[PDB]
């Protein structure tokens, strides 16, 4: 049945 | 107090999907499906910030897969079509010979698809036009920008016109000088 | 020409963010078409149905326990995570007004291209606010980032008069000001 789609992360870039 | 929306949404028949962050009503970002990558809403956030693109493409199928599941459970019952408000508007105030941008302001309609067409002096603009993607609401509504860059002038006049499933016939939306 | 019926899905995860990160709230809404039919409040830390649709999504998700423990440590996985990737360029950004009067019997101050949203705006004629008379456009969002508003002013000015706009936004640590009078 219905599936759960996930939470996605930005992330940091090295400066 | 700040809000952070990961918005996601799936569309049939026309078989859609989009990827969007939305920080106070701004777009943050969105994922291009058909190019498979990340676009800034500001090209200056891409020095700060990276985001996986292929992260949205994966829950995009499961939106997908959920979308038919609930079709059915619904027993095939269709959205009802919301037509939107839409308005002209300038950056700024507008002096002559000064470069100012014209906006076009698409407001509280569903489902997520409309045509869009900028008119300088009644004939159709495609270059150096521009829009975003489709920006949620708290009503479950969407909100769509589209922007032309024009140099003001009394010779030259504008029409954005707007095409919507809900509406009886196309908004035409005049601005001139 | 297109008529065929549509069918539409959303997923919303909302990020609520109270004093920094010291409060923050995971709101993840389900909605079909228009009608939202299941979410998960972090305030709750379990899926509940909103409407009879969403039934059975709630009470089999709310069964899956390690999602569920997934989706209650998001606040701080996800949530607190983005807030801080992000913030510097969002919650820290700051780009000041642009402020012009002119007449539209009506006196128009438009502020322009500023952010945040949150902003001041008051006249004054003659050196005393004027508060009676004033009509506004309201905050208005460009979609890019910036924001705009028109504050009018109604009056009818004997010449020699010195109208002012003032504006203040967090942009700028001393109030703007824009002056007009009319002339003969």
């Amino acid at each position: 049945k219905m599936r759960m789609a996930t939470p996605l992360l930005m992330q940091a870039l090295p400066m | 107090e700040h809000v952070i929306i990961q918005a996601e949404f799936y569309l049939n028949p026309d078989q859609s999907g989009e990827f969007m962050f939305d920080f106070d009503g701004d777009e943050i970002f969105h994922v291009d499906m058909a190019k498979k990558e990340t676009v800034w809403r500001l090209e200056e956030f891409g020095r700060f910030a990276s985001f996986e693109a292929q992260g949205a493409l994966a829950n995009i199928a499961v939106d997908k897969a959920n979308l038919e599941i609930m079709t059915k459970r619904s027993n095939y019952t269709p959205i009802t079509n919301v037509p939107p408000e839409v308005t002209v508007l300038t950056n700024s105030p507008v002096e002559l010979r000064e470069p100012n941008v014209l906006i076009c302001f698409i407001d509280k309609f569903t489902p997520p698809v409309v045509n869009v067409t900028w008119l300088r002096n009644g004939k159709p603009v495609t270059t150096g036009v521009s829009e975003t993607v489709f920006l949620p609401r708290e009503d479950h509504l969407f909100r769509k920008f589209h922007y032309l860059p024009f140099l003001p002038s009394t010779e030259d006049v504008y029409d954005c016109r707007v095409e919507h499933w809900g509406l009886d016939e196309p908004l035409l939306k005049h601005w001139e000088f | 020409g297109d008529t065929r019926p549509r069918f539409l899905w959303q997923l919303k995860f909302e990020c609520h963010f109270f004093n920094g990160t010291e409060r923050v709230r995971l709101l993840e809404r389900c909605i079909y078409n228009q009608e939202e039919s299941v979410r998960f409040d972090s305030d709750v830390g379990e899926y509940r149905a909103v409407t009879e649709l969403g039934r059975p999504d709630a009470e089999y998700w709310n069964s899956q326990k390690d999602l569920l423990e997934q989706r209650r440590a998001a606040v701080d996985t996800y949530c607190r995570h983005n807030y801080g990737v992000g913030e510097s360029f969002t919650v820290q950004r700051r780009v000041e007004p642009k402020v012009t009067v002119y007449p539209s019997n009506l006196l128009v101050c438009s502020v322009s291209g500023f952010y945040p949203g949150s902003i001041e705006v008051r006249w004054f004629r003659n050196g005393q606010e004027e508060k009676a008379g004033v009509v506004s456009t309201g905050l208005i969002q460009n979609g890019d980032w910036t924001f705009q508003t028109l504050v009018m002013l109604e009056t009818v000015p004997r010449s020699g008069e010195v109208y002012t706009c003032q504006v203040e936004h967090p942009s700028v640590t001393s109030p703007l000001t824009v002056e007009w009078r009319a002339r003969s």
